[PDB]
């Protein structure tokens, strides 16, 4: 409605905050991320955004500390906000305590970040939604949204055009949970390729990919070890 | 705080095969005045940590509102007994407020033994803690705690912090830090174990004007926290040269 979404304070008749909403909008026109857990492993999946034939793609999925990892979809500056915020927060509770924050206590703290924006008019919610893929005594993947919410899921994926990597989560979801953690890989990939566009491709430029487990630290997938999954992929649906 | 007023003596915390068992005197001295005889110096932070203290008891009971309060609030946001902090991050608390209060030269006149047990895989005490009503006050055996598994922590005024098999304040630090570098053994029994305490506080009440022979004991154990009955010490002189009558030494010289 044109008189009510001015500014970020105000409710619509309809009880609305269209500002958050709008801010909220900003995430579906970004690229998309996926993220799947099986009972000891994070795999975390995402298409990197090229510019044009002479620009590099866009970093898509960061390190916060060492068993925890981010994707963002939405505006950039944002994300890199929360991420400082995040990496801070970590290195910070090591510091002091000598141990590893609380994975949940972190995202709770992200999210009243989140919050505090939306309630003065003098700010404005961040247009970016978080995916946070992290290690503490299991596998946990988190969601935070604009509004101030989180999420925790067994699957996820936001960007562009998820909805067809939601539905192959969907339909898949029974098997990650025992999956080792090639399938889990190729499951990621899998619904990433599903949320692509069929003139598109994922080749080893605009595909990030990232791991975090039980011994195994937040790492991004080398170049060749991506190359073999890729055409895993691509042989075993040739089948 | 400029100085101490009313003061804590030594407390002496040592693990053994069951736990953690921590002993202090419950006497405050106002001075070389004995006002208080029943004190209380060893608090309870959560279900698997203490805390003893020797130095003001008014700093004493900030720090252990302070603690207090940290528990709370880890409890409020707990969901899983996994998410419990532990003796480890207590003692990185205490040592953290120690070392800005040494930078800000207020510091607190304590020394601090943070304890417990450093684990969760020993009992299902945190999938339901209550705060209010102890249900141990129906006898299971204890279960044996790996060393490794238990933490003891020192926390000096300067900040200096460490953890041992053994930890000591106050005078204890020789007396009893003595003994226990002679005789401490790894998984002894609670008997034991008490009776090495024992040694070492009977020696404190000999030698330590500042100290009594009225003693609480905690023993942190997969039960939990546990506070034993005040019992007195009994201590009796080693020598009856200190019993023989000066009237039967020769009435010259210097004899006293």
């Amino acid at each position: 409605r044109n008189l009510y979404d001015t500014d970020n304070i105000i409710y619509s008749p309809e009880g609305r905050l269209y500002q958050v909403e709008y801010a909220s909008e900003a995430i579906k026109q970004g690229t998309c991320a996926v993220a799947i857990k099986s009972k000891d492993y994070v795999v975390v999946s995402g298409l990197k955004k090229c510019i044009s034939k002479l620009s590099f793609p866009q970093e898509k999925i960061f390190k916060i500390d060492d068993y925890i990892g981010i994707s963002m979809s939405g505006i950039t500056s944002d994300a890199k906000v929360l991420t400082k915020f995040m990496q801070n927060e970590c290195l910070s509770h090591k510091f002091l305590y000598n141990e590893n924050i609380n994975i949940e206590s972190l995202v709770r703290s992200v999210a009243d970040k989140y919050q505090k924006n939306t309630q003065k008019s003098s700010k404005r919610a961040f247009g970016v939604g978080l995916m946070i893929a992290a290690y503490h005594n299991e596998p946990c993947i988190f969601e935070t949204r604009p509004n101030g919410s989180y999420f925790e899921y067994d699957a996820l994926s936001f960007g562009a055009r998820s909805h067809a990597s939601k539905t192959y989560l969907e339909k898949n979801l029974h098997l990650f949970e025992e999956c080792s953690l090639e399938e889990l890989i190729l499951h990621c990939l899998k619904a990433l390729k599903c949320s692509l566009s069929s003139e598109s491709e994922l080749t080893i430029s605009n595909t990030a990919l990232a791991v975090v487990g039980k011994n195994h630290p937040w790492q991004e997938i080398s170049s060749l070890q991506l190359e073999e999954y890729l055409s895993k992929v691509k042989m075993d649906a040739e089948q | 705080t400029l100085g101490p007023v009313v003061t804590g003596t030594s407390v002496i915390a040592i693990k053994y095969k069951h736990g953690i068992m921590i002993a202090a005197d419950r006497k405050a001295s106002y001075g070389s005045y004995a006002k208080f005889q029943n004190v209380e110096r060893i608090f309870k932070i959560n279900n698997k940590t203490v805390m003893g203290f020797s130095g003001e008891l008014a700093d004493a009971q900030y720090l252990h509102e302070l603690l207090t309060r940290k528990n709370i609030n880890n409890l409020s946001e707990k969901k899983r007994k996994e998410d419990m902090y532990t003796p480890q991050h207590y003692h990185s608390y205490v040592s953290r407020v120690f070392y800005v209060r040494k930078n800000r030269i207020d510091p607190l006149f304590n020394n601090i033994i943070i304890a417990g047990i450093n684990s969760q895989k020993y009992d299902n005490n945190d999938d339901n803690v209550l705060l209010y009503t102890n249900k141990n006050n129906n006898n299971e055996e204890y279960k044996e705690i790996h060393k490794d598994d238990l933490y003891i922590g020192f926390v000096d005024m300067h900040g200096t912090n460490f953890c041992d098999d053994y930890i000591t304040t106050g005078y204890a630090r020789y007396f009893a830090l003595t003994l226990l570098r002679d005789h401490y053994k790894d998984n002894m029994t609670e008997e034991e174990a008490r009776i090495l305490i024992n040694e070492c506080l009977r020696i404190l009440y000999f030698r330590d004007a500042t100290s009594s022979n009225f003693i609480q004991i905690v023993k942190v154990t997969s039960k939990g926290v546990e506070y034993e009955e005040p019992y007195i010490l009994p201590c009796v002189l080693n020598s009856a040269d200190y019993v023989y009558p000066s009237t039967l030494l020769p009435p010259a010289g210097c004899m006293w």
